[PDB]
């Protein structure tokens, strides 16, 4: 949570400008409760699902 | 003579004496018909309601001013304010006329009811329309029927029923325009 | 899972054991009522999956007799506690041992098939399930016309 | 254990696929059986305005008929009229009459000997296998005329819509035994009709009651056949739903046991490496 | 509501709300009980369909917007307005607007008497039922 | 019974018990597969229903109260009384009392010569055939 | 087919096979939903049964024996013989033989100009329909 | 699973494999009755989803 | 399971409105205009609120 939090907290809006991040999210074993997506989902402000 | 007035609403109260109340009172086939027989009206001059019915299909619910039905005494004709008539029909042709145009079904045999409110109720089993009958098997079927003279009463009732349906079908397939 | 059903105390009856549940210790009819209750609850436990997907209307009549009997003894094992009346309001019930053997002997034989299920819920013994059903029946028959206001224009 | 839920998942995943196929099967049967119910509903009407509808008569012998289904995945249909046929057979007999109980469908005999064991005499089944015809309903009618009652009672579910199936009591009186007697209201109600039969009125009423019995029974097992397909379409939209919520709770619990198995295997490998290193 | 609990709880609540929300959590219990078994749309008792329409009104009564907390006196009047039948026949898409009308159209003195007494006195529920009769509910 | 194994097997079984266990091991094998179809007592078949009750006579035959072991000769007579169909008349719920009726009402010399001969001899399976007919079984 | 992916294969194959593998990728995909649906073949719609008859025709065509790889111009015409008509009359049990019928009976100079051009040109398309009609399919 | 049916030897027919089941080795007349038995037993396993 | 002509007269408007919502969410992209020919269009936020 602090490796992701070390990366994702540099992506923000400051008084000079902003970095807006579009991150492709892989979900391991189709489990949204897995710690890699569930820690990533704490930082996400939007999701854009592209479906077949 | 009328010592037990039964009915659909009278089945409501007695069943509300002896059944559990968590079942509502069941419905009846009286509740699903909007046209009765004794009540005055529904002839309005020329055209009465006819209802030609088979078990498998409904063939007319329209209004005609005249119906020709093949009774067991012979082909009668129902006009508008006809007498009430429960008429058995032999194998013959039902002619429903509303004017110059004519729809003529050859029926297998089954009753026709003219009611005290002018409504006619034809009730047959099989209705062969006259343009779809086989004219090549009307004569081949009566030939084995006229020669099968068996010893049992059941087929003698069945053979007498056999030729009389075929013989009225020869006379219903020849002189059609 | 039993506590989320509202059954309190949330004792799993098919998982709670004692060395006193022995017919040479507690008696013969206490032991048979207890083993008879656990057989109805185990048979209902075996039916939970097919009731979940197929529904109530597909079991046998022999099955849906025990489904109704085990749904009756599931609620009847619950009880208001005297220490829980501070936050539930319902007063507690010290049920005697003879009151719960003969209370649970009646449900297994079929003496109370006609009572509703919720009459068994949060009562002391087999008398209070008969009084709760009368109260339940009275509540759905209780109706007043114009509900006796006498509140407007109260004199001084 | 962790495979016991993995095998339980594929079981419920196919039940929700099987009962989704049975629902679309029963919805395709319900749409083409419905085109035959309205065509059979017409011929019922001229008999109930010629003979009325008298469900509570003083019969001394009766034949009740409860029209149920053959297959039993319908969901509250074949026992619903069993609740009604026990409510009718507690309504008619308060005077010591005879009653013969007949059920159509395999789910009728299997729930009428539960309640009525002595007056059950005949079981018709495998009616709805190919299709229901009028000639088939006629032979079922004829065996109700082997017994010679004063009345008949037919219990069936009428297909109002795909939701409501109100159970109907349809009744047929025997001609010169009891049908003529209920018509004697200040004279008779049948004398307005001029009988155009070959023989007299008691023989045309015998042919007319049997024709009334054959169409009321043919309509009964057509109304009940698509009230069964619509109940099977609704019993399998509740089952595919319930086996999708059960599968939803099984994949969440498997994914907890999947994650707990990797943490357990890992902790045992770290505890064994730290014991040596 | 079925799982959320407060151990200490009822020993430390508003005595106005303690005598109003007792029949709120009871009627919401049946609405949870009915709509756990009437999911299928099988049949209706017209008393179970009554508590289905009553429990749907209490649920909208407990909806709330964000960053707008309500004082406890304007809360217990709004639960008094919905459990005592004054919000009957108001449609369930209107109760957010309807108890905005209840709190705004009732005299402010009722909220002040209830805040200071801490309890719905017999002189107050006589007067508060009067002031809820005189409320322009939407749709009527 | 499905998961229980003995890998010595019937090589070290009491004979006589071994003669009746084959009828018991086979019928309980069919009684287990007929189960998960037994929830439909409306669905009678009378061939599955034949073994759905026959195995259930055997299942409640094998029940036993604790701290009371039975001699082996009294057991193989009680399995003989249910594999040959003597207890077919009694209901399923009263076989544990019927096994007492089999034991307490036969001649107790049938057990004395079964223990000594070690197997149900041809001069015994017609003796004890009629001996289980002069007992009264709690089912009628 | 439901789980095996080739994420380069969107236009990275034989253009003659890409004519017909796109329809095979859809007509097998519709079959996979309704395969485990209608395991029975009793009571079937006139639309879903055609997917179950074509999808079972397409499955049997794709299987092949070990150590016999086929040239690409010869598996193109066997998918073309199944994507199009020409095989909606062999049952399921003859499409293994009906495909090698098409490989045997069709004039093998269409293979020389399918492989050299790389796609099904419209002149070759018309001869492909004509050559796939004079074949003797073993459905008999 | 096969032994719970009482079938002995409890050889799983759709899990036992041999390299000898090439039709180049045991001939095609043995190969087709082996592949046909595995086909009809896999179909029955696919039908026990309904007929159980 | 039932058909297009099955459902209500108001719910034909729901199929009418949603299907023209589903096409109106589509958009040609300016980056794709080289290999699809048709130019791409930037929709402002004020347009897509009022247009929907």
């Amino acid at each position: 949570a602090t490796d992701l939090g070390g990366l994702q907290e540099r992506i923000t809006t400051t008084t000079k400008g902003s970095i807006t991040s579009v991150q492709a999210v892989y979900v391991p074993a189709d489990d949204l409760t897995d710690p890699a997506p569930a820690t990533t989902f704490a930082h996400l402000d939007a999701t854009t699902v592209l479906s077949r | 003579e009328a010592a037990a007035p039964a009915g659909p609403k009278e089945f409501t109260e007695v069943w509300n004496k002896k059944a559990p109340s968590t079942l509502i009172v069941p419905e009846f086939p009286s509740n699903y018909t909007a046209v009765k027989a004794v009540g005055e009206g529904q002839v309005h001059g020329d055209a009465f309601p006819v209802n030609f019915y088979t078990p498998h299909s409904i063939l007319s619910q329209a209004q005609k001013d005249t119906v020709v039905l093949p009774g067991v005494d012979g082909y009668f004709g129902v006009k508008a304010s006809h007498v009430p008539t429960i008429a058995q029909l032999k194998p013959g042709v039902v002619e429903l006329h509303s004017g110059a145009e004519s729809e003529k079904f050859f029926v297998s045999g089954g009753f026709a009811f003219v009611h005290p409110n002018g409504v006619t109720d034809i009730c047959v089993l099989e209705a062969a329309t006259l343009d779809q009958v086989d004219p090549a098997a009307v004569k081949s079927a009566l030939a084995a029927a006229s020669a099968a003279q068996p010893t049992d009463e059941f087929e003698q009732a069945a053979n007498r029923a056999a030729i009389e349906l075929y013989s009225a079908l020869e006379s219903a397939v020849e002189a059609k325009a | 899972s039993i506590a989320e059903l509202g059954i309190y105390p949330a004792v799993d009856p098919l998982d709670s054991t004692s060395r006193m549940l022995n017919p040479n210790v507690i008696g013969a009819e206490h032991y048979n009522v207890a083993r008879g209750v656990q057989k109805v609850l185990q048979d209902y436990k075996n039916l939970q999956d097919i009731i979940a997907i197929l529904g109530m209307d597909e079991l046998s009549e022999e099955d849906k007799l025990t489904v109704a009997r085990a749904r009756k003894i599931q609620r009847f094992l619950s009880q208001p506690f005297q220490v829980a009346e501070v936050f539930t309001g319902t007063p507690g019930k010290y049920v005697d041992l003879a009151d719960t053997i003969s209370g649970f002997q009646g449900v297994l034989t079929g003496k109370y098939d006609d009572l509703p299920e919720m009459a068994f819920y949060m009562v002391g013994d087999i008398k209070e399930v008969k009084e709760k059903a009368d109260k339940m029946a009275k509540d759905i028959a209780s109706r007043k016309e114009a509900d006796n206001k006498k509140v407007s224009e109260e004199l001084k | 254990s962790n495979q016991a839920v993995k095998q339980r998942i594929r079981a419920i995943k196919n039940i929700g696929k099987i009962t989704k196929a049975m629902k679309m099967v029963a919805a395709s049967k319900m749409k083409n059986a419905q085109i035959a119910v309205e065509q059979s509903r017409g011929l019922v009407d001229p008999f109930v305005r010629l003979f009325g509808d008298f469900p509570a008569v003083n019969s001394n012998k009766s034949v009740v008929v409860a029209v149920t289904s053959d297959k039993g995945l319908c969901g509250g249909l074949n026992s619903n009229i069993t609740k009604y046929t026990r409510a009718t057979l507690a309504t008619t007999e308060s005077e010591g009459k005879d009653v013969v109980v007949v059920s159509i469908g395999d789910k009728g005999r299997s729930q009428l000997t539960r309640i009525e064991s002595q007056r059950y005499q005949l079981a018709i089944a495998d009616t709805y296998k190919v299709r229901v015809t009028f000639g088939q309903a006629s032979l079922i009618v004829e065996e109700l005329i082997k017994h010679n009652p004063q009345s008949y009672q037919i219990l069936f579910n009428k297909f109002r819509s795909a939701i409501s199936f109100k159970p109907t009591v349809a009744t047929i009186l025997s001609p010169d035994l009891l049908e003529k007697q209920l018509e004697d209201v200040t004279g008779n109600s049948l004398d307005a009709y001029d009988i155009e039969a070959s023989h007299e009125r008691s023989d045309v009423l015998r042919d007319l009651t049997e024709f009334h019995l054959g169409v009321t029974l043919y309509n009964a097992m057509l109304e009940n056949n698509c009230s069964e397909h619509a109940s099977r379409m609704s019993a399998m939209e509740n089952s595919t739903k319930s086996a999708g919520e059960m599968l939803g709770k099984l994949t969440l619990d498997y994914n907890r046991k999947r994650q707990a198995t990797i943490t357990t295997e890992l902790i045992e490998i770290i505890a064994g490496a730290s014991a040596l290193m | 509501v079925g799982l959320s609990v407060s151990r200490v709880g009822s020993a430390a609540q508003f005595p106005g709300m303690k005598q109003v929300a007792g029949t709120l959590k009871l009627e919401l219990a049946q609405y949870r009980e009915v709509a756990a078994f009437a999911q299928f749309g099988s049949d209706l008792d017209a008393a179970t369909q009554y508590v289905l329409e009553r429990g749907a009104r209490l649920t909208e009564m407990l909806k709330q917007k964000q960053f707008a907390p309500i004082p406890i006196e304007r809360q217990t009047v709004a639960v008094y307005a919905a459990t005592k039948g004054f919000l009957d026949k108001v449609r369930v898409q209107d109760i957010v607007a309807a108890e905005e009308a209840v709190i705004s159209q009732v005299n402010p003195a009722v909220f002040k008497i209830l805040k200071a007494n801490g309890k719905i006195t017999p002189a107050l529920d006589a007067h508060l039922k009067a002031e809820l009769r005189k409320v322009k509910l939407p749709g009527a």
